[PDB]
């Protein structure tokens, strides 16, 4: 099988995220 | 539209039953066209760069996704209406608290403003979050005023798990779309033959995102 992470759209993992 | 009723009586049941929810004519023509102008200004001033993948291997990113993107927080000058879009998205999600599966949604990504610049660009079949990076809901706004998908392509085809039909989402002006980001919804952007714009935020499940952050911070 293929590593699906190689096809998944990037998001920043560092910094923060926006908090709701 | 009032967020409470839209969320509880349409978005929640749609998502729980189907994993996909389309809300057409979300913000209205005036606001949609203002967002279009802001996006076109980002494009014209050279802000977009090649869309990237979670994991990079030997392959060129452009063999996977052909779009060019920038990330928007919503408070930048010239992005105020995009910021209004993001706030409206957030308002719906907050009104869905604890009603979207078993997720606890506490945050989200910045907005990814994305352009497929015609020329047959698209995105091969993929899953938005296949390995637990925290994303539970993908939220997309489309802003293509004169799009004719029968000629220009650019359909988002989703293959929801277990269903007898796939879901074809034309990138229609003023259309808002939600779908589960995990493996239940593999999807592809079919080749686009005209300039195609969309704005995406991904909402995070608190527990999964915390685990993904721990993994990142420990190597």
């Amino acid at each position: 099988e293929l590593d699906l992470e190689t096809l998944a759209p990037y998001i920043p993992m560092d910094g923060e995220d926006f908090q709701l | 539209l009032p967020a409470l009723k839209l969320a509880l009586e349409y978005i929640v049941p749609c998502m729980n039953k189907h994993g996909i929810c389309v809300v057409d004519d979300f913000l209205g023509k005036e606001t949609g066209q203002q967002i279009g102008d802001e996006v076109r200004a980002l494009h014209d001033t050279g802000k977009f760069t090649d869309g990237q993948l979670v994991s990079q291997k030997s392959d060129s990113s452009k063999d996977i996704r052909g779009d060019k993107i920038t990330w928007i927080e919503g408070k930048e000058p010239g992005c105020e209406t995009i910021g209004l879009l993001m706030s409206s998205m957030d308002d719906l999600i907050r009104h869905c608290n604890g009603k979207l599966g078993s997720y606890k949604i506490n945050g989200r990504t910045k907005a990814m403003v994305a352009c497929y610049p015609g020329n047959g660009t698209g995105y091969v079949r993929h899953v938005d979050n296949p390995n637990g990076d925290g994303r539970c809901v993908t939220c997309i706004y489309y802003l293509n005023k004169d799009w004719d998908a029968k000629v220009s392509g650019g359909i988002l085809r989703i293959f929801p798990e277990g269903k007898a039909q796939f879901a074809d989402i034309e990138p229609k002006f003023d259309r808002l779309l939600f779908f589960w980001s995990d493996r239940r919804n593999p999807h592809e952007v079919q080749p686009a033959y005209a300039t195609r714009y969309a704005i995406t935020v991904w909402y995070f499940d608190a527990d999964e995102r915390a685990r993904a952050k721990v993994k990142y911070l420990t190597g």
